[PDB]
């Protein structure tokens, strides 16, 4: 069962603007930032705004404010550097915010030239080991480009995706499996993902899919590592309500889940649990589904007081806890019960068995 | 793997145009393989962007007309 945890919300800051992204820190899992857009109400506020709160304290008041001339459409952690976040604006600039400046406004941005990105990134990740790592940003147009952390004046690479009769791939969510760096997974607005290549021989877009008949609201790979490898899998949100679960291997849905009777906004696995893994519909409802207990029905569901539409959710890294941000600025975290959160020894073999059984 | 953290690393102590290409000959072998290649074009900018700043200081050196320029002096010294 889902419980009630602690409720996020600033008045001066976060009040009428969407929740546009959501990631915890690994180094400190009880730090969580969120992105928020432009608010129409207030013209004269800044238009991008990103604040990082945090658990281990009660105090409600944002940890850390950040705030941009363009409206932030996505924002993440830097992974190995703790003092940075990164995020990706409406107008392509990746704008950078250092905890220690006591200055909001990026420390860097990346130009917006045609060597850089020139359309809204709503995807952003640092992967790579703790000697190599490498900012991966994609924008609305398929232009993929690679930075370094430490120069944000000119990408490390730079490339446009293609899959077909050169046809741009308006990407529009993105996913890495666990550990690997060349090769990832890419959802766009067509409905289809894509398994691409950063870089080698083979770099673009590797393969297709038909599957979603509509845009895809969130891509996310398996999370959960130990006897049985599940990394080859992920899923996959749409607007058609419908969420699927695929694999590398097949070219063909593995499964869809259509019981929600709305758009269904994001989808992501758990990081301890391999069956189990939550989804966020924007009617208010968050959606856990346990494959091992069931394919059939959510495993537990909990609707947000009002029924505000949730846009963004984030599994914590234990896997313990659940943060959800909605179309009001106000983020909602709930406590996964430790039955369906902690998974058995069986857990990965039930999965199996149910893979197999599909 | 142990060799690109150790590029990583040489090129965290040394930032001159200079020393940067010595760390960079230090590794005559690693250029055949084609994973260290990655790994140079990160810095690549960064390459480009310090022999710049040497040739715009050769170019400093240069618009000196040598007769002004010390050079002149010491040749005249030598007898040349």
């Amino acid at each position: 069962k889902l419980s009630l945890n602690r409720q996020f919300f600033d008045e001066r800051w976060s009040k009428h603007r969407v929740v546009s992204c959501l990631d915890w820190s690994s180094q400190y899992p009880e730090l969580l930032v969120a992105s928020y857009n432009n608010n129409e109400d207030a013209p004269h506020e800044p238009d991008g705004v990103a604040l990082v709160w945090n658990m281990k304290y009660k105090k409600t008041t944002p940890e850390y404010v950040f705030h941009c001339q363009s409206a932030v459409m996505s924002a993440t952690f830097a992974k190995f550097h703790p003092n940075l976040v990164v995020g990706g604006t409406y107008s392509g600039q990746i704008v950078l915010w250092d905890n220690r400046s006591n200055k909001r406004t990026p420390v860097q941005r990346t130009p917006l030239s045609a060597a850089a990105h020139t359309h809204p990134v709503y995807c952003v990740n640092v992967v790579g080991t703790q000697n190599a790592h490498n900012l991966i940003s994609i924008s609305t147009d398929g232009k993929i480009c690679s930075w370094s952390l430490d120069m944000l004046s000119h990408p490390q690479d730079s490339m446009e995706l293609v899959h077909k009769q050169s046809k741009a791939v308006a990407v529009t969510s993105m996913s890495f499996p666990v550990g690997d760096v060349n090769n990832f997974v890419v959802g766009s607005e067509e409905g289809s993902v894509y398994t691409a290549c950063r870089h080698g021989s083979k770099a673009g877009i590797s393969e297709m899919f038909e599957g979603h008949q509509g845009p895809i609201t969130g891509i996310h790979c398996h999370a959960a590592v130990g006897a049985v490898d599940f990394s080859h899998l992920f899923v996959t949100s749409s607007f058609d309500w419908t969420v699927k679960l695929w694999t590398t291997k097949n070219n063909k849905p593995l499964y869809s889940f259509e019981d929600n009777a709305d758009y269904v906004y994001d989808v992501m696995w758990s990081p301890t649990h391999p069956a189990l893994f939550a989804c966020v519909d924007g009617m208010g409802r968050l959606d856990l589904w346990n494959l091992n207990n069931d394919t059939e029905v959510p495993t537990a569901s909990i609707s947000v007081e009002g029924n505000p539409a949730l846009n963004r959710v984030r599994w914590t890294h234990s896997g313990r806890e659940i943060a959800v941000g909605d179309s009001e600025g106000q983020i909602v975290i709930y406590d996964v019960g430790e039955q369906i959160a902690v998974p058995r020894n069986d857990e990965w073999a039930r999965f199996g068995r149910t893979l197999a059984e599909i | 793997t142990r060799i690109t953290a150790r590029l990583r690393d040489q090129l965290g102590t040394a930032k001159n145009a200079n020393e940067m290409f010595r760390i960079f000959s230090r590794f005559n072998a690693l250029f055949v393989r084609p994973h260290i290649r990655g790994a140079i074009r990160e810095y690549q900018t960064q390459l480009i962007q310090r022999v710049k700043d040497d040739i715009e200081s050769l170019h400093d050196k240069f618009k000196v007309q040598y007769p002004q320029s010390q050079a002149c002096k010491m040749s005249h010294v030598r007898d040349l």
